[PDB]
RNA sequence: AAAUGACCUUGACCUAUUCUCAAACUUUAAAUAUGUAAGAAGUCCUUGUUACUUAAUUGAACGUGGACAUUUGAAUGAAGA
RNA sequence: CUCAUCAGACACCACAAAAGGUGUUAGUUCAUCUAGACAGCCGGACGGUGGCCAUGGAAGUCGGAAUCCGCUAAGGAGUGU
RNA sequence: AGAACAGAAAUCUCCAGUAGAACAAAAGGGUAAAAGCCCCCUUGAUUUUGAUUUUCAGUGUGAAUACAAACCAUGAAAGUG
RNA sequence: GGUUGCGGCCAUAUCUACCAGAAAGCACCGUUUCCCGUCCGAUCAACUGUAGUUAAGCUGGUAAGAGCCUGACCGAGUAGUGUAGUGGGUGACCAUACGCGAAACUCAGGUGCUGCAAUCU
């Protein structure tokens, strides 16, 4: 803090602070704004987001709905469920991003009732589309794509958990210029990339790709492919065997009961200091004024 | 108390303020290229002085960004032209540092005289690990004090690297 | 040139400063506000005399200045350079207009012709501090200076000590036990708020809890 | 000349809250107004689409008509001396449900509980709200409070 | 109603009533509105005739209803027509009127002086 | 000799103070004036209509049937409205 | 309370100001006084001591720094010649 | 606070920065992951007739607002126009 | 109670200087085949969760700290103001009567509260 850029009383007193989630770079109101508000003669019927975000290595897919209170959780997937379902490394790739996608899209779908109608596309060649509504039979859940604040890049994984939604039943509306294999210049989009996206193909072909010309950073790198033996040729099952876990049970069980919430607030409380008394600070400023003014 | 409060270097910047446009420049910046790898960045006159013979938009510097290891070398490549001897001046109060040299041919790079000679100002911009609060796009926050590059703290870590001295004063 | 200052002795209009709208306005008559020891301590001039105002009226520059000069004056040759210091507490900030004289009364928004400045009832117009030893004669040198002005205005002894907000007594409480501490013009106070350390290297005298 | 333009005179009348500028928070998008709701109508500077004219600043009127972003509120304007039905079109930005019948309804909801425990016993209803009564007779103890008798201070000057 | 009070003082001279005074003002210039034509009260049957429904039917059921502000107090006091009394026969006791009773004047709340001056005037 | 030199000097800038001001300055902020409400066109429940609206007989608006009377919802006045 | 050799005499209203008075009235803050104050006549102001530099020449006195004892009811190292 | 020529003013870097800037123009409002700056894609500056606000006679005109019915632009989208 | 994702109110949450932080979580952090973006894989894209660290982020605490929020017969019934008089004053202006009534000042107290979902010795 250089003594030529310390701030004024002025200064301090006619600052106007941002909102909290602003401050933390957390939250684009004019997105949220225009995210959430409804048509005002829709009068109570919610707007539902499907948030997706991304932990370093963790990916997070909630629906949630607004509310003046505070936003309520409809359904919650977090990609570590994967394990369940048959995936136990990289829960960061595209595919897994799919994964947790299919995953709450059947889970909402049958927290609500149109569990089997609605079941999505089953038969996944990657093709373009949405879950399209049902001749004389309830129009398909709704939600809009909440990717914070991700910078929308064409083939990025946000959009993977978009693709997996969708073909899991949800009605998210959206188009396919940013779905990896998307041409840049032709306004056309290539199917077999995508399916191979959806899949594993990428990271697949880059362990074929390194168990022949790097030992040395294969080794380190997927070590737990190999710790696991299982290669490149591998993974399309794995995931197509989770689509099928997923698709046949998406209940969400929690975690076992493993020393229930008291007993953290107790051993966490050992960690949380709590404030001085108004008195302790008057005696520990006395102390200081004997201590230093005090001729020692 | 370092575990891995270590002084990487964060970028060089290598700028030739080619006071005026077209060939001269076109020429200052293949200069860049042939000793970047990369291609260079014009850089157009803010306003204008006509002292300085200039107008606003001209395209009258060049420079270029290079980080990591092509970077120590090309720095390197030039504390040898000052011979491993800096200022207690030439260091930002913030922590970076930076020199400059005319005839940039000592710089390895031959001489070819249908391009010339031209001069060069080294900065090289210097930073911990976890810079990238600051600079990426969520949660952008500032680093702690203890943490961030000192002039002084800079100074010891040249000085300790490169067996080089810095100055009077 | 100049008008009467009857013509504007009261507050007949609104404040009509100079400013980015007004702003062709002639200069004050009155430049110079302290006179005489005006870089002396606290603590030489104890006494504090004022000439205040009786009347919501308005005092024309050029009488401020005339009335200066006339205390300052006399105050100088009976008592001495720097046996006093003289503030006029009245700054002019309001710009009187004129209608200048084949037209007649068409369009008839004056230019600005002098400065002048409003005061209240009660309010200060002089404040001249000294040492007791003297207070007669800064007395007589207001008295005279009240001869310059429009309006009564009753000249009166503080109660406090020179340039001060604290009474005699009071100050003395202060500086003799801890407080106090000089400035050029003016002292600085021991402040129980803020900072501790920075509270400490200044007023080290004090937390001695003792002269 | 004279300047009359539609949003003249309100300089401070749409200034904006001091500490109070920026984006408007997003409670006052989730509020919900229904066709008969009282509304107050305050203009909020930075949402210059669909804003009030300043003469119905302050002023509170009735939902008739609900849209996509907008509210239509009812206010009868006094022209002359008569009053006349306007109705603005005004964005959920400048409007706010109104407390103005607060007291009102909260006091129904008593009258009739009240008005069951009444018919629950003997009938003895008494559901009107009245004025202030003045004050009945007291007997005021000088036990620790003997009277200090106070006079008048003499001029002194303090300056 | 205070608060019209207030809003009235400057032309308006008003006091707290004696049982005298209220009883010698509804005696002599007590007047029924009676679907107006206000009509001299005179007999108990004129009180009973319109006030009877509220439990009043003298003209001194009618006095102590007003005395003892009561649950009919309303009715009561919008049944007599507003008394029209003479000037004080004494006098006024001040030199001018339109003065608050505590500035020597006559007008503002006098708080039992009011029966003299009523009493002057009925 | 110069100094990116020490030193005085007057300057402007920074710090904490100091006297005084604004119709076209202001954090604060009255008084008087000013919008709306104080029920039967009220409140509450039960569950029809539609092409609008909802994931959804979800809502929205308009309705059928049912429960609570002048202390039916403050004051004062009313040669009526 | 006011005596005017241009008194004053009732809102709007038919005018008067700064400034002055030892006319008279009431008041404020300092002081002295029956241990005798103010006024006025009368006596005393001597002395330790011409305390010292200017020395053409200053007891106090053209003048310049200065600052006290003894006797006393009191008596200036000096207000004015 | 720092970098050859480079100087008060050229180009490069970091730190601080509540807006002290910019938004054709007068001024006042308003705006910070924007309403400002750089880029990308566009023609909604379009089509049909009504209602509404200011000025008001509650005429006209100018300007503006929120819908209905089209056809479009942009964006992953909610949306926005 | 900690923590994360999404939040409502938007400083009691901001600013400055220090210090502490188990568990998990966030994080920083490794890589450049692929989609993608750059003068620069710094940002942005992707891959790994492997090789590494609490240093920073983040959370909390300390300060006769700055700011901010709250309270009070603190100042103050002051300033201002509605209403009245054939009140005072040459005037400027002023006092009184029935009401309403601040701001500064000063002193004291405080420094985020909380919704949904998941997770944690
Ligand atoms: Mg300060
Ligand atoms: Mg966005
Ligand atoms: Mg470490
Ligand atoms: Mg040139
Ligand atoms: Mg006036
Ligand atoms: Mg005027
Ligand atoms: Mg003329
Ligand atoms: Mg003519
Ligand atoms: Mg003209
Ligand atoms: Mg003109
Ligand atoms: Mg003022
Ligand atoms: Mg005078
Ligand atoms: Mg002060
Ligand atoms: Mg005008
Ligand atoms: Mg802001
Ligand atoms: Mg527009
Ligand atoms: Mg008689
Ligand atoms: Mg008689
Ligand atoms: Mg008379
Ligand atoms: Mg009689
Ligand atoms: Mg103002
Ligand atoms: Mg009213
Ligand atoms: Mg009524
Ligand atoms: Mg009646
Ligand atoms: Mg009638
Ligand atoms: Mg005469
Ligand atoms: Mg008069
Ligand atoms: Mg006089
Ligand atoms: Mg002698
Ligand atoms: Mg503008
Ligand atoms: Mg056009
Ligand atoms: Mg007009
Ligand atoms: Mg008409
Ligand atoms: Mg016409
Ligand atoms: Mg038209
Ligand atoms: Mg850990
Ligand atoms: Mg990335
Ligand atoms: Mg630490
Ligand atoms: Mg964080
Ligand atoms: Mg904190
Ligand atoms: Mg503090
Ligand atoms: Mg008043
Ligand atoms: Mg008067």
């Amino acid at each position: 803090a250089f003594q030529k850029d310390a701030k004024s009383s002025a200064y301090s007193s006619r600052f106007q602070t941002p909102f909290r989630r602003r401050r933390e770079g957390k939250t684009d109101y004019y997105q949220r704004k225009r995210l959430v508000t409804q048509h005002k003669a829709k009068y109570n019927t919610p707007k539902y987001r499907l948030v997706v975000r991304f932990t370093n290595k963790d990916i997070i897919c909630q629906i949630i709905s607004s509310t003046i209170t505070g936003d309520v959780v409809l359904a919650a997937a977090y990609s570590h469920e994967l394990p369940r379902y048959g995936i136990t490394h990289g829960l960061t790739n595209w595919a897994a991003a799919y994964a947790t996608g299919l995953l709450i899209a059947r889970r909402t779908l049958q927290k609500l009732g149109l569990d089997e109608t609605y079941k999505g596309v089953e038969e996944v060649e990657g093709e373009y589309e949405l879950t399209e509504a049902v001749e004389d039979g309830p129009r398909p859940f709704k939600v809009f794509l909440d990717i914070g604040l991700q910078r929308t890049t064409t083939g990025a994984r946000v959009f993977g958990a978009l693709k997996g939604a969708s073909d899991g039943g949800l009605y998210v509306p959206h188009s396919e210029n940013r779905f990896p294999g998307w041409d840049f210049e032709t306004e056309e989009i290539d199917p077999e990339l995508l399916r191979s996206y959806i899949f594993g193909g990428h990271v697949s072909q880059y362990m074929e790709e390194l168990a022949d010309d790097d030992e040395e950073r294969f080794s380190e790198l997927f070590k737990g492919y190999l710790a696991d033996d299982i290669d490149a040729d591998s993974l399309e099952d794995i995931y197509t065997s989770a689509h099928e876990a997923i698709r046949a049970d998406p209940a969400f069980k929690p975690t076992e009961k493993k020393f229930t919430k008291e007993q953290y607030a107790a051993e966490s409380k050992k960690y949380r200091q709590t404030k001085l008394s108004k008195e302790e600070r008057a005696a520990r400023v006395a102390a200081k004024i004997a201590a230093l003014a005090g001729q020692q | 108390q370092n575990p891995m409060r270590d002084l990487k270097i964060e970028k060089l910047v290598l700028n030739i303020s080619v006071g005026e446009s077209g060939d001269r420049l076109t020429r200052a910046s293949k200069v860049l290229e042939q000793l970047s790898g990369q291609t260079p960045v014009q850089s157009k006159a803010r306003y204008t002085v006509r002292t300085f013979g200039i107008r606003r938009n001209e395209k009258i510097a060049v420079h270029v960004t290079v980080r990591g290891p092509k970077a120590e070398e090309i720095l390197e490549r030039g504390l040898k032209v000052k011979e491993y001897q800096l200022r207690d001046r030439n260091f930002s109060a913030t922590g970076n540092f930076g020199f400059g040299i005319d005839e940039h041919i000592d710089l390895g790079i031959k001489y070819d005289p249908s391009i010339g000679i031209f001069g060069m100002d080294f900065y090289v911009v210097m930073n911990r690990p976890g810079a990238r609060v600051t600079r990426r796009k969520r949660c952008k926050g500032t680093v702690g004090n203890s943490h961030k590059t000192t002039k002084e703290d800079t100074v010891s870590w040249f000085k300790q690297k490169y067996d080089a001295d810095v100055l009077d004063k | 040139a100049r008008r009467p200052a009857r013509c504007y002795r009261y507050q007949k209009n609104k404040p009509y400063p100079k400013s980015r709208y007004n702003r062709a306005v002639p200069d004050s008559k009155i430049r110079i506000y302290d006179l005489g020891k005006k870089k002396a301590t606290v603590d030489e001039f104890p006494l504090c005399v004022h000439l205040v105002s009786n009347e919501l009226e308005q005092l024309s520059s050029e009488a401020l200045e005339a009335a200066r000069i006339c205390a300052n004056k006399y105050m100088t040759t009976v008592s001495g350079r720097d046996a006093f210091h003289l503030r006029v507490r009245v700054h002019p900030f309001h710009v009187l207009r004129i209608n200048k004289m084949q037209q007649g009364m068409r369009g008839a928004w004056g230019k600005p012709h002098g400065l002048a400045a409003r005061v209240d009832i009660g309010q200060i117009i002089f404040s001249v501090r000294t040492k007791d030893s003297n207070k007669d004669v800064v007395v007589e040198g207001l008295r005279r200076a009240r001869y310059k002005f429009p309006g009564q205005q009753k000249i009166i002894l503080s109660k406090k000590w020179g340039f001060t907000n604290l009474d005699r007594p009071e100050y003395l409480k202060k500086r003799e036990a801890g407080e106090v501490k000089d400035d050029g013009a003016f002292v600085k106070f021991l402040s129980k708020k803020g900072s501790l350390e920075n509270n400490i290297r200044e007023f080290p005298e004090y937390f001695a809890a003792q002269a | 000349g004279k300047s009359h333009g539609y949003r003249s005179r309100t300089r401070y009348m749409f200034q904006r809250d001091f500490r109070k500028h920026g984006a408007v928070h997003l409670s006052t998008y989730l509020k919900v107004y229904k066709v008969g709701d009282i509304v107050d109508i305050k203009a909020n500077g930075s949402i210059q689409k669909g804003m009030p004219h300043k003469f119905y600043q302050g002023k509170t009127g009735v939902v008739y008509n609900v849209t996509k972003s907008s509210v239509g509120v009812i206010i009868n304007k006094m022209v002359g001396n008569r009053y006349l039905e306007k109705r603005l079109n005004l964005r959920v930005e400048h409007i706010k449900h109104s407390k103005c019948r607060q007291e009102f309804l909260e006091r129904v909801k008593a009258n009739a509980a009240k008005r069951a425990e009444a018919k629950a016993q003997g009938v003895a209803v008494q559901l009107k709200r009245q004025p202030a009564q003045p004050r009945e007779s007291r007997i005021v103890s000088t036990e620790g409070n003997v009277p200090q008798t106070l006079a008048p201070v003499p001029y002194e000057t303090f300056i | 109603t205070l608060e019209l009070l207030k809003l009235i003082e400057p032309y308006v001279a008003y006091g707290y009533p004696s049982y005298s005074t209220i009883r010698q003002l509804v005696y002599k210039r007590g007047f029924g509105k009676i679907n107006k034509q206000r009509v001299p009260l005179s007999d108990n049957a004129i009180i009973e005739a319109n006030l009877g429904k509220y439990g009043i039917l003298s003209i001194d059921d009618l006095i102590h209803e007003i005395i003892t502000v009561g649950p009919h107090f309303k009715q009561a006091n919008n049944f007599l027509w507003p008394f029209k009394l003479s000037n004080p026969s004494g006098g006024w006791g001040v030199p001018r009127k339109f003065k608050h009773f505590i500035q020597g004047g006559s007008f503002g709340n006098r708080e039992e002086f009011i029966n003299k001056l009523v009493k002057s005037m009925n």
